[PDB]
């Protein structure tokens, strides 16, 4: 019927002045474009079929040709930036926004999907989709008392499209657009579907990545308890964006960081810092470094949740990227922590795994470790226990490692290493 | 994440 | 101090 057609056959059928012949050639195009291996996107573009598909989107008296062009165009917009640009250049943005008002759920849905692919390309197409007024009709589709009345697949597509309108950074989405989307997005973050939750979390992770004003916008909507609750999910596709969003929030103000702690996020970190997935471990340790960079009372809540032995362990054995975040977490801890807090760190066995990381061929981690050691020696100076820590560093072969760093390429490494040896050894 | 094609 | 992405 409409299977294994050539581009020239589709061109013949679409160039006819027969709607049904156009409908069959459009179905044949969609099928060609749906295929898994090397669909001929560029061939369909070069043939000049995109304006033809876009014009078929307006054919209200033929709902199947609306669906088929919509699907065809969606798959062209899912390709490269030049391929998404072609769909936009064909004038498909206003055409797809009008389609959101279709009385046919499958056409309405295809429009939502295509707008998601266009917005997902980057900031410029994201903002162009917003300028053409996509947000109002998309949010009107979710204006129901209970989200559970909408079809699963339909709700998943809307949430994913909305997350792409929250995505990309130079620039970030317009503040007005973010403010209009946020109430629906919070409502989706409480919906009982795992894919809806994951995509809702991604959207929140995108909105919290940037200035503190943007973190504040999100935090004021009271999403932090829900993000902590999702941070404990058994589904990795939910934990990954949840931890991202929590990670972002703690890059902001101490007050914003505190909201995360108050919601009980640190209770989840014993598992997070031992998670089998490297990215979760790395992101959890990074989230930890920005918490230890906080107030002394925040460092105290880390101690209280027994998280210092968990940092000792990641420092001892983890992926080098996670171990790099762990060094940062210790340097931040020792920078703003009390003498009692720093003494507790040495007692938990921080010196040995900290010294073993001085063998690394990364200058930045060496710099971070040497600053942490300096901060630990300052706490030892205040108690008159400098010799105790000096022998402690000599016993685990720490001193030798600093001895070799005196003859290093980096100046900041060369200075700090030579300074510790003349001041304490 | 990124773009999604149908079927 | 605190570090962004």
């Amino acid at each position: 019927g409409t299977v294994n057609w050539s581009v020239e056959d589709i061109v013949k059928g679409i160039n006819s002045n027969n709607l049904e012949s156009q409908l069959q050639a459009t179905q044949a195009a969609r099928k060609l474009l749906s295929r898994e291996k090397q669909p001929p996107i560029d061939n369909i573009i070069r043939a000049g079929l995109i304006p033809k598909f876009v014009s078929f989107l307006g054919k209200t008296d033929c709902s199947p040709i609306q669906f088929e062009s919509a699907w065809a165009l969606t798959n062209i917009a899912s390709g490269t930036s030049e391929q998404t640009k072609a769909v936009v250049d064909g004038g498909a943005i206003p055409a797809f926004i009008s389609l959101l008002a279709s009385p046919h759920a499958h056409i309405s849905e295809q429009a939502v999907w295509a707008l998601g692919n266009i917005a997902g390309d980057g900031s410029a197409f994201r903002d162009l989709v917003i300028k053409h007024g996509a947000i109002d009709p998309l949010l009107a589709l979710l204006a129901v008392p209970d989200l559970s009345t909408l079809a699963c697949g339909y709700l998943r597509n809307l949430t994913w499209t909305l997350s792409n309108l929250c995505r990309n950074k130079n620039p970030a989405p317009p503040l007005d657009a973010v403010e209009q989307i946020l109430p629906t997005l919070v409502r989706l973050l409480h919906h009982n579907d795992p894919e809806v939750l994951a995509d809702s979390c991604w959207a929140i992770s995108y909105l919290t990545d940037g200035p503190n004003e943007r973190i504040e916008m999100v935090v004021k909507k009271g999403v932090v308890p829900q993000l902590v609750k999702l941070l404990g999910a058994t589904e990795l596709p939910i934990v990954t964006p949840a931890l991202r969003a929590i990670g972002n929030i703690v890059t902001g103000t101490d007050e914003q960081t505190q909201k995360v702690i108050d919601a009980g996020a640190l209770a989840v970190f014993p598992s997070l810092l031992t998670n089998p997935k490297t990215n979760i471990q790395k992101e959890a340790t990074w989230t930890m470094s920005n918490i230890t960079a906080g107030r002394q009372d925040q460092i105290q809540q880390v101690v209280n949740h027994g998280l210092v032995p968990f940092l000792v362990g990641v420092l001892s054995k983890a992926d080098f990227k996670t171990q790099k975040e762990a060094a940062w977490a210790i340097t931040n801890y020792t920078s703003g922590g009390t003498v009692e807090q720093i003494v507790y760190l040495v007692h938990c066995g921080i010196i040995e795994p900290l010294m073993n990381l001085l063998s690394a061929k990364d200058t930045k981690i060496i710099q971070v470790i040497l600053d942490a050691i300096s901060n630990i020696f300052q706490a030892a100076e205040k108690l008159g226990e400098t010799e105790k820590l000096s022998i402690m560093i000599e016993e685990c072969g720490g001193l030798d490692k600093i001895e070799a760093l005196q003859r290093h390429e980096n100046e900041s490494v060369y200075k700090a290493s030579l300074n510790l040896i003349e001041k304490y050894f | 994440l990124g773009k999604r094609k149908r079927h």
